[PDB]
């Protein structure tokens, strides 16, 4: 009965239908099962970089046990998820922790080898109760005889920072290397996960969304790993779309919020007894008017669309990938096609002459938004030289301003 | 009666036949005996690396006592297994643990030496305090309690040797690991205990392989233990196969029962770009439902006319582990190896002398002919620029792993100063970055099958060469933490750009004057690359156009190219001093620029197909 | 060839008290503090930094050194061996001159005889050819595939790879390139199934099986 108090039940939740579906990864679950059913030292440890799916495999094994796809030895085994945090809760006295540990071990042993314990992030088991090495290695006699099974899973570099420093305990563990999947596999994963999200957020999701997410999340976000940085885009897109099925969409709610601030400023700046703030007001009014025009236009266009956007598509994902890691990944939604066609004449406002070099920079900027340049190569690498005072540094500073509206936003180093 | 509460009975467990047969190790047990049977200070301690068998020796001694092979000074003595953990269980009050331990010690002394206390993991005897594990120090030095302990080699000097007053009362017994010939015998003795638990049979030709094979592939662990896992796993897998269908008939069915649902929920997509994906997935499904039904037929051809493990299940296990493929070329891989300079030729063009040398040290290693202790192949190819010598090392890492970014590349141009060596080997203990290991080292210790690439090697400082000096020719280098990492399965590739135009001995003598003979001598053939003839550019043209086309299929947007343009581009591939890089700029100056201009100016939309045609000088879409 | 800086001496001696890697002790020490009958080998001693040379000062001719923990291990039963490649171009004066220029007098004075190796002669390569062939046969004896080499073959093999500037590794690479390639192409293309004894013989330039 100590188990009932110091651990939860995984297989029970698997029966009650509360674990996400698990797709693919057949070799890994096969190896986990065959290691989990050998004579001595049956303790598989899923190891590998963070995010690639290591708890998902154990959940898949649990659902598989509930279904019946397991061999004979693993029929009705009742996986158990330990918890060493709630075990060291209040034990300030001398034996209060070893007592609980002995109780749990005894109740695991009393069962006829049924229980399959599961310690998630087992790199925390090392220094369980310190004071002088005594605790956390009381299970070391039972690991060897294979009484308790203990399928665990830790990240790849907290296994050689915490455990491999304890070569006597690493010996009792078998490593199952979980490498990350490819884009073709991630698409398949998403195709089966595209229902829980689609039901939690009251929306629908096109298959093009899944494809484009699994591709862009690999092309751009080069700091995480694949089964997760692809689910995040889908999830945020769906949440945003549900937020817009509220009263108003974006790009109308932003303009009205701007208009309100401009109004509350123009109403309280009017009663200013000065002469220099007269011109500092003469522009604020014009701005308020030119913004209210846009508000009214958008509001009228919405009415037309509503009398004459309900699922996420392959471009809302681009909006997310642009809002996070501000690389523009869109599809030229008419806001800036005119701008990129005017680029030369616009960079002419600050630089004069050297059309032979302005056109060369503009072409490299242009053929990258249309999706034609090499996706794994810099967006352009020019070295323009010539005599002094001509304008080379000036063109470089004009380009950064035309792109980000702040010449202090580019990275400059003086070689 | 207090020894019943805090300890089990090893000798009784050995009487009912509950312990594994212990084989060999005569000297260790005889020394344990002749230490355990002296006047004072009669308590040994076994010492040695984890896994080499140190509880096995105590269990062997217990079975030996039960049989009666021991001398008169030990005939009819029981061994009790003390359990320090179950003594501090409830002792929150200020003296209860000391009371318990004192009762235990008094009861041990109350007998006349008919008990031999055996403490396992005795490095845990230092604590128990909060003046504990210290009241034992008097009775130790007099020989009252006969203590048999066994801790690993490096927790000894961490918990015990710190207390030279207590480590004086112990006589050390070193337990070195066995050899291959002895491990074979140990397995020959232990086989019939797994033969029962798993309802299978194990072949002696497999017992020899599970010990010869696990001695050149798994170096992070020690002997027998790293050789019993293979046998046990092979047997468990064979039993799984016996119950259900065999493997490679199970996964083919699992993925087929998934592609079904995929295409079923996909066919309901009111979309147009998703029709090219559905009509491509619907072909792999019918292709898999073909070889599945072929396997079910080829299985009955055997089931009408694989029942014990052999030297093949062991190799399959030690291959699923550690990733290293050591199998038997199961007729699907050999057909692929036989045409390798044909699958490499789809990405590298020309350089027949070099493709038939990289590809030549993979076959002669997969067939079991190469030296088992030296890298799979270590050769440097060098020549002029833009020729294809960093591309070959990527067409090769893609043939073997199906992913160009699963290999280990280090750009040796950042190693300009000699102190930049610590970047790939770690920093010695007591310094800033030490709990991080090396950087090249920790990359191979996790997957010892990658293909390392040292790009632009002559730009570095001539000390990193001397670091590499032992990587070649032995496949070993140890980092700060003192962990030896093996390279005996990687493929070492070093690019360069020396010479730059010299025919053959302006370059062969420029290598000789930048490297030392002891470094040139470890290498395999030094491959020389050659410039690009005008003929072998008309084909790179096709490769480039295919690349761009595949890049364009994100919009279902094709393009038709006429042979005049295709041979115009290749004739404007110029200057046999810059190789094949100018062509990739020519393509984007000609086609890509105006395509992108037309693409965001309306007048070209998705699904279209634009034909190129050679205007009298330029290209027109 | 890795001990190239001052601070990499703490790699074989441990760390001074109170620092990061302290419970780990030394690396040369903790393997000669137990079972002190081993053999110590320093490859390419001249690749180091001439401050590692001054730990071997009290290692040699006194037989003890003290790690970080203060313990004193004793080297009174080991056999130290240092290899190098100094000179490599002079007959007998350049090697000694380079040694005297790269080491200290109180370091060359501690050792026993500083031996010189000669360099293999054309006669001394047949006795290596048969060694290599026996080793290779032992390798491809795990499939009962023992070779059967002809005496003209052995003489050609000991005449092709000889060049007196790279020692005896060219012979190994030649054995591989000549025999192993043909054998591996013949082995996985059927026709050389196990339990076979393939003979090798001399063709004009190559040597066909
Ligand atoms: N094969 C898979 N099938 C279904 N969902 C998967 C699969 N692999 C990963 N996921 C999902 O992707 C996410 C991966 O999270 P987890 O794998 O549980 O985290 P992790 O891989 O254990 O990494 P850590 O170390 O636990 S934070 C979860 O949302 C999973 O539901
Ligand atoms: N074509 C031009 N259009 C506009 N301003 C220009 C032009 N050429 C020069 N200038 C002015 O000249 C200033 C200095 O020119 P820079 O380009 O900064 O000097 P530079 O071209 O970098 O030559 P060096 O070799 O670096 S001194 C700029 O800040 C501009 O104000
Ligand atoms: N001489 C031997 N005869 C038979 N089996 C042996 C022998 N030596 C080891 N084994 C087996 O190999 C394994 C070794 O496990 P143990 O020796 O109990 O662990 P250990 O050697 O004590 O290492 P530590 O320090 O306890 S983690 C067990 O399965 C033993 O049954
Ligand atoms: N023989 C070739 N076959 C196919 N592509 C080639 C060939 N030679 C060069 N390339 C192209 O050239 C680029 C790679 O050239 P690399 O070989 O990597 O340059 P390199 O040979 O390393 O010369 P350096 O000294 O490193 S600049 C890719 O875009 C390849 O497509």
């Amino acid at each position: 009965q100590a188990l009932q108090k110091y651990s939860t039940d995984l297989t029970a939740r698997a029966r009650e239908g509360k674990l996400d579906p698990v797709i693919g990864r057949d070799n890994e679950i096969r190896r986990v099962v065959q290691v989990l059913s050998r004579r001595t030292k049956n303790n598989p440890v899923l190891i590998g970089e963070p995010g690639v799916g290591k708890t998902a495999i154990v959940e898949g094994l649990a659902q598989r046990i509930v279904a019946g796809d397991v061999p004979e030895s693993l029929r009705d085994k009742t996986i158990v998820a330990l918890d060493l945090g709630s075990m060291v809760a209040g034990s300030k006295y001398r034996g209060e922790f070893e007592e609980r540990l002995k109780a749990v071990l005894d109740d695991i042993k009393n069962s006829a080898g049924q229980i399959i314990t599961f310690i998630d992030e087992l790199h925390t088991i090392v220094g369980a109760g310190a004071t002088a090495m005594d605790a956390g290695n009381m299970i070391k006699p039972m690991l060897a005889r294979g009484e308790l099974r203990l399928v665990g899973a830790t990240t790849l570099d907290e296994y050689r920072k915490h455990i491999e420093k304890d070569a006597a305990l690493e010996r009792r563990f078998q490593q199952v290397y979980v490498g990350e999947p490819s884009v073709e596999d991630t698409i398949g994963i998403l195709r089966g996960l595209k229902d829980r999200y689609e039901v939690h957020h009251g929306v629908r999701i096109t298959d093009s969304a899944l494809v484009a997410a699994a591709t862009l999340s690999d092309r751009y976000i080069t700091a995480r790993f694949l089964p997760d940085k692809a689910i995040d885009l889908v999830d945020e897109a769906a949440s945003r779309l549900r937020m817009e099925i509220d009263s108003r969409p974006v790009e109308i709610d932003e303009v009205e919020r701007l208009v309100r601030r401009l109004e509350i400023e123009e109403m309280a700046l009017s009663k200013e007894e000065d002469e220099a703030s007269a011109e500092r007001l003469a522009k604020l009014r014009s701005e308020l008017a030119d913004q209210k025009e846009k508000l009214a236009e958008l509001t009228t266009r919405w009415q037309n669309e509503k009398n004459a956007k309900e699922e996420v598509g392959p471009d809302d994902i681009a909006d997310v990938v642009s809002a996070w890691t501000g690389i523009p990944a869109g599809r030229l939604l008419e806001g800036e096609t005119a701008k990129l066609l005017r680029m030369e004449d616009e960079l002419g406002k600050r630089v004069i002459g050297q059309k032979a070099a302005v056109t060369a920079v503009s072409d490299a900027v242009r053929r990258s938004r249309a999706g034609v340049s090499d996706p794994n190569r810099p967006t352009g690498a020019f070295m323009f030289l010539g005599p002094t005072g001509v304008g080379k540094t000036e063109l470089a500073k004009a380009l950064a301003d035309f792109l980000f509206d702040d010449e202090r936003a580019m990275v400059r180093i003086d070689m | 009666q207090a020894l019943q509460k805090y300890s089990t009975d090893l000798t009784a467990r050995a009487r009912e036949g509950k312990l594994d047969p212990v084989i060999g190790r005569d000297n260790e047990i005889r020394r344990v005996v002749q230490v355990l049977s002296r006047r004072t200070k009669n308590n040994p301690v076994l010492i040695g690396e984890p896994g080499v068998g140190k509880t096995a020796i105590v269990e062997g001694l217990a079975q030996r006592i039960v049989a009666g092979d021991v001398p008169e000074s030990l005939r009819d003595k029981t061994i009790v297994a003390l359990d320090l953990g179950s003594m501090v269980a409830g002792s929150k009050y200020r003296g209860e643990f000391e009371e318990r331990l004192k009762a235990v010690l008094d009861d041990i002394k109350n007998s006349a030496g008919q008990i031999i206390t055996f403490i396992d993991e005795l490095h845990t005897i230092v604590g128990a305090g909060a003046d504990a594990g210290n009241m034992i120090k008097p009775m130790l030095a007099r020989g009252e309690l006969r203590l048999v302990g066994a801790t690993t080699l490096d927790e000894y000097r961490k918990h015990i040797e710190k207390d030279a007053a207590l480590e004086r009362r112990f006589q050390q017994v070193y337990v070195g690991e066995p050899s291959v010939e002895d491990t074979i015998g140990i397995l020959r003795g232990l086989k019939d205990r797994y033969e029962v638990h798993h309802g299978v049979r194990i072949t002696d030709s497999a017992l020899v392989a599970a010990a010869t094979l696990s001695d050149r592939y798994i170096t992070a662990r020690f002997l027998p233990d790293k050789a019993i896992d293979l046998v046990d796993e092979a047997a468990s897998r064979l039993r799984m196969e016996i119950d259900s269908r065999p493997v490679e008939i199970d996964e083919v069915e699992r993925l087929v029962r998934r592609l079904e649902i995929e295409e079923m929920a996909l066919s309901k997509e009111e979309d147009e770009a998703s029709a090219e994906r559905l009509a491509k997935l619907r072909s792999e499904l019918a292709d898999q439902k073909e070889k599945l039904a072929e396997l079910t037929t080829r299985w009955q051809n055997e089931k009408n006319a694989k029942e014990e493990v052999g030297p093949d299940d062991i190799a399959d296990v030690v291959s699923a582990w550690t990733g290293i493929p050591a199998g038997r070329l199961l007729e699907g891989e050999t057909a692929k190896l036989l045409r390798m300079e044909d699958e490499l030729g789809k990405r590298v063009i020309g350089q027949k002398a070099a493709v038939t040398a990289v590809s030549d040290a993979v076959r002669r290693s997969r067939a079991g002919v190469s030296d088992p202790n030296r890298p799979t192949g270590a050769f440097m190819f060098l020549g002029p620029t833009g020729v294809g010598k960093t591309e070959l090392a990527k067409a090769l890492a893609d043939f073997l792993f199906d992913d160009e970014r699963a290999m280990v590349r280090i750009d040796m141009s950042e190693y300009g100063e000699k102190h930049t060596v610590a970047r790939l080997i770690g920093a010695p203990p007591g310094y800033v970055g030490y709990e991080a290991g090396g950087q090249l080292t920790e990359a191979v210790r996790r997957r010892p099958y990658t293909v390392v690439l040292f790009d632009e090697i002559e730009k570095a400082h001539p000390d990193v060469f001397d670091v590499l000096l032992q990587v070649l020719d032995e496949g070993r280098l140890t980092d700060g933490h003192g962990r030896t990492v093996d390279f005996r399965n990687t493929i070492l590739i070093l690019t360069s750009n020396l010479g730059s135009g010299g025919s053959a001995e302006q370059v062969l003598a420029a290598v000789r004057a930048t490297f030392k003979p002891e470094f040139i001598n470890r290498l395999d053939d030094v491959l020389i690359f050659e410039g690009l003839n005008p003929e072998e550019l008309v084909r790179i043209v096709d490769i480039q156009l295919a690349q761009l086309g595949k890049r364009l299929a994100q919009r279902r947007l094709q393009l038709q190219v006429s042979l005049p343009a295709k041979r115009w581009l290749a004739q404007r591939g110029f200057d046999p001093v810059y190789g094949a890089r100018p062509l990739r700029r020519l393509v984007q100056q000609a086609i890509g620029d105006q395509l992108a201009k037309m693409l965001l100016a309306g007048q070209v939309h998705d699904g279209d197909t634009v034909p190129v045609n050679v205007s009298p000088d330029a290209d027109s879409l």
